[PDB]
């Protein structure tokens, strides 16, 4: 209500609510979202339009990692990337699994990247058409670029899951940032089982005289 | 690869050398500068300079 702000757009969800940190992008966000929202609102979406932008209420100034997926869960997206509030989606169960092995906690009820101090979970594209992944890529394009640029002004490390999804991510950025492109948790041959991005990020941060990430905080007991 | 045990193992060694930062042969410094160059290339940017 006090760090929070509001701007009004001409298409569902009409009001975008953001944390102060996002201010320099909003003018353009508004403008772009107005040009495309008609077309993209034709389809039913994951998440619902009222959730598209709920991740703009997260502060950026305290953020050192961004853990990025290409788009939301083709079903049941909550508007908070990776979040499965009943701990059912595979990708988040497989991530919880990597971090059980790493930090050695084997008793947990759920896991959420969005509570972990200094991390912002993100979706490159902010909706997909229900059941279909990457369905709204063409709609989100210019916006996705603009938001991710901004995020990388504040984070030390960008961590993108999806080798093929994010093969050419470097192209999307102005100035360079520590970028790591790992495997998707649903990748073939258990390749994410042996992917060690969570440990790698920490070393990278130490090299930037930033404090490591406490991956265990994300557990729900 | 950027995501493997070897990648992690190289980055720790680089961290180790950076803390010391106090070399005593040509191979030590050229390993470090070589690790830094590799880090930069594999991950685009890291938080330490070549010495």
């Amino acid at each position: 209500q006090d760090p929070m702000n509001s701007v009004t757009v001409s298409h569902a969800p009409y009001t975008i609510t953001y944390h102060d940190d996002w201010e320099p992008v909003m003018s353009q966000l508004v403008e772009f979202y107005n040009e495309v929202a008609s077309w993209l609102l034709r389809d039913e979406t994951s998440p619902i339009p009222d959730k598209f932008f709920i991740q703009l209420k997260q502060p950026l100034r305290n953020k050192r990692v961004c853990v990025c997926g290409i788009d939301p869960y083709p079903k049941d997206g909550t508007g908070v990337p990776f979040e499965s509030p009943n701990f059912t989606k595979k990708s988040i169960k497989e991530i919880a699994s990597s971090i059980s092995r790493l930090t050695g906690v084997i008793d947990y009820k759920g896991y959420n990247l969005n509570i972990i101090d200094g991390v912002i979970p993100w979706n490159y594209y902010l909706s997909c058409k229900l059941g279909e992944t990457k369905s709204h890529a063409i709609y989100w394009d210019k916006i996705s670029k603009l938001l991710l640029q901004h995020i990388t002004k504040h984070v030390s490390v960008l961590y993108c899951l999806g080798k093929t999804d994010f093969s050419n991510i470097r192209a999307k950025l102005e100035s360079p940032v520590t970028t790591i492109v790992g495997y998707h948790p649903a990748a073939r041959d258990r390749q994410f089982e042996k992917d060690r991005s969570f440990e790698i990020i920490n070393v990278l941060l130490e090299l930037d005289n930033k404090v490591p990430i406490n991956w265990a905080q994300g557990f729900i007991y | 690869a950027m995501t493997s045990s070897a990648d992690l193992t190289n980055l720790k060694e680089l961290l180790s050398l950076y803390k010391s930062l106090r070399f005593s042969d040509s191979a030590a410094i050229e390993k470090y500068n070589s690790l830094v160059e590799w880090g930069t290339s594999t991950y685009a940017k890291i938080g330490v300079q070549k010495v």
